[PDB]
């Protein structure tokens, strides 16, 4: 009677701790009032207030599977990838092939420093001029000069 | 074959909390149950009885077999009710496996609340271990984060591009 | 915006008013919009940094408490089983 | 492609504390049991 | 102000009762790094004005 | 006859871990359909799946 007793408590707490695992509804009713404007307003409000909403508004859930045996060896993986690294290859690819393609002039100043960039008297004559050709009238239009564009 | 490599070597260490786990070949709990099912004697007490203080005693071994089949009604109560708990966890587990609904729904993601993006993102990429059973489970285990370096060598393909061009 | 007959109208108070096309749209497959307006050219990645800026702020947010720990409680309730034991203990009619 | 996975890579361990359980006491209980014969009586 | 900070942020414990308390634990000190990409979309405005 | 179950049982545990652990076909059939434009597809479509 007191294994069969015992028993039947460690059912209910396994059954009670399976459910609090399942079981989201709660989880989904909750946190409904938090919008962008709450956001903004644990700055206005006080800061405390702010972290016990987030205290609760991520709760702590756990993360488990039932096995046979009470066997884990367990690891952990923080990571981040380096985002930066290729953004600043990726602009530094368009900006290294529209300067290939169309070969726009660049005005640069004293320790380097570049300003705006202009057309050349190359690309005005390679996209500007077949759109005079073709698309508008043809055979009398001259292009301009580089420094007069 | 380097930037491919890059990003399955970035891509499969993405579970933050990755644990290994086996079953070992000794299910007591089931043997248990079986004996104790086994063990439920009476023909033997039968027989014997057959064959004041031994009121006293009988209605004492009465009152204890009552007691048994209130535990043994209990412990059958209690294991619908784990039966049905398991049940609907398994069931759960099915709808868990499916998991991040729409592709969309990653945009909209920077759209929506954090904590709702927390919670989606729990189930989003929810906790899939990885087990081998084994017969003989001694285990001994390393870990490695990893990432291979494909920018310092594609700084060299480009400085081999116009230097080849040239 | 009209699809059929298509063109660019601009509404008021349930009237018709004036409008001018600066940035035109282009106007593409099937009721959908793209803009080649410069704001919509970082659209996304504002979003994204706002969508950054308060997940700067959960994380630093919800480890503020500088001791955390996690406690459980096992089905081994020994003390009040013994109090039951002692209680149940407390023979007499026999002695008598 | 890289941008949504760092920010999913961000995402999925915002919360600072985590931990796992197992089922345990598989066969503690087994031993009472296990210690706890009418033939020989008979 | 030590004082009332102390009672001003209880010791809230986080805790989930179990039937099978087996447990292995870790911690994650964290934060973004919002700076980084800030300065890169001040250094895209700029350069998409211009 | 207790025993000798248990070692029959170990066996056959024993047997499955051998066989899991040498047989490779499985893997072999599986992920056929993977190739270089799946591969950018992964960009593609989400990253999740």
């Amino acid at each position: 009677i007191q294994d069969l007793r015992t028993l039947n408590q460690t059912w209910e707490n396994r059954v009670r701790e399976l459910r609090d695992l399942l079981t989201r509804y709660a989880s989904r009713r909750e946190d409904s009032m938090s919008l962008g404007a709450r956001d903004a307003e644990l700055y206005h409000l006080p800061v405390l207030e702010a972290v016990r909403k987030a205290r609760d508004a991520a709760p702590f859930r756990p993360l488990a599977v039932e096995d046979n045996r009470l066997v884990a060896n367990s690891f952990f993986s923080q990571f981040v990838p380096g985002t930066e690294s290729l953004e600043r290859f990726l602009t530094q690819l368009w900006e290294n092939e529209y300067f290939r393609t169309f070969r726009l002039r660049r005005l640069v100043t004293h320790q380097g420093a570049e300003e705006a960039i202009v057309y050349s008297n190359y690309t005005v004559e390679r996209v500007t001029l077949p759109y005079l050709c073709h698309i508008l009238a043809l055979g009398t239009l001259d292009p301009v000069p580089e420094a007069y564009l | 074959g380097l930037c491919r490599h890059q990003k399955i070597c970035q891509l499969l260490n993405t579970f933050p909390v990755k644990v290994v786990t086996a079953s070992r070949h000794e299910l007591n709990c089931k043997k248990l149950v079986e004996m104790m099912e086994q063990h439920d004697a009476k023909k033997s007490i039968m027989k014997f009885l057959l064959n004041q203080v031994i009121k006293c005693l009988e209605e004492q071994i009465q009152s204890q077999v009552d007691e048994i089949q209130d535990l043994r009604t209990l412990n059958q109560t209690w294991e619908n009710r784990v039966r049905e708990l398991r049940d609907l966890l398994t069931r759960y587990a099915s709808r868990r496996e499916d998991s991040m609904s729409l592709g969309a729904r990653d945009a909209e993601l920077y759209h929506l609340p954090v904590l709702e993006a927390v919670r989606k993102a729990r189930d989003a990429a929810p906790f899939r271990p990885l087990a081998v059973e084994d017969n003989r489970l001694v285990a001994n285990s390393f870990f490695s984060q990893f990432v291979p370096g494909t920018e310092s060598l594609e700084r060299f393909l480009t400085q081999l591009w116009e230097n080849e061009y040239f | 915006k009209k699809v059929r007959s298509e063109r660019l109208e601009a509404q008021l108070r349930g009237k018709h008013i004036r409008l001018y096309v600066a940035a035109e749209p282009l106007a593409y497959e099937r009721d959908k919009l793209l803009f080649t307006t410069p704001v919509a050219h970082l659209h996304e990645e504002i979003l994204r940094y706002d969508g950054l800026c308060r997940h700067q702020k959960i994380c630093q947010l919800l480890n503020t408490f500088p001791v955390k720990v996690v406690t459980a409680s096992r089905h081994e309730l020994n003390c009040k089983k013994l109090v039951e034991m002692m209680e149940q203990h407390d023979a007499k009619k026999s002695i008598m």
